[PDB]
């Protein structure tokens, strides 16, 4: 029931195009890393023991 | 019976001269988060000599 964390796409994770029925990255390409652990990223999302 | 009474008196004097030679070597590894993900590795070595 609780929000672990709220994410917002960094300037390097902005998709230029998204046609209806398409995805970003496109089909066949590998998915995006949510954090990337870089000089731009936010801290990793923590979880308790209960969660 | 035979009864005795001895009394003494000592005077001493000692001089020491020491000399030590120490060497040190260490590695410090740091990882953290500060407006982004950071990392450091420090390598130090020291030499002391006392008389």
């Amino acid at each position: 029931g609780d929000t672990l964390s709220t994410i917002k796409a960094q300037e390097n994770q902005i998709g230029n195009n998204l046609s209806p029925g398409d995805t970003y990255p496109k089909k066949g390409l590998s998915p995006l890393a949510l954090n990337t652990m870089d000089q731009f990223s936010s801290r990793l999302i923590p979880i308790n023991y209960d969660q | 019976e035979h009864a005795s009474t001895d009394q003494g008196k000592t005077v001493s004097r000692a001089t020491t001269n020491s000399k030590t030679e120490s060497n040190t070597a260490g590695v410090s590894v740091n990882v953290g988060y500060q407006n982004g993900f950071t990392a450091n590795v420090t390598t130090n070595y020291s030499h002391t000599t006392d008389n």
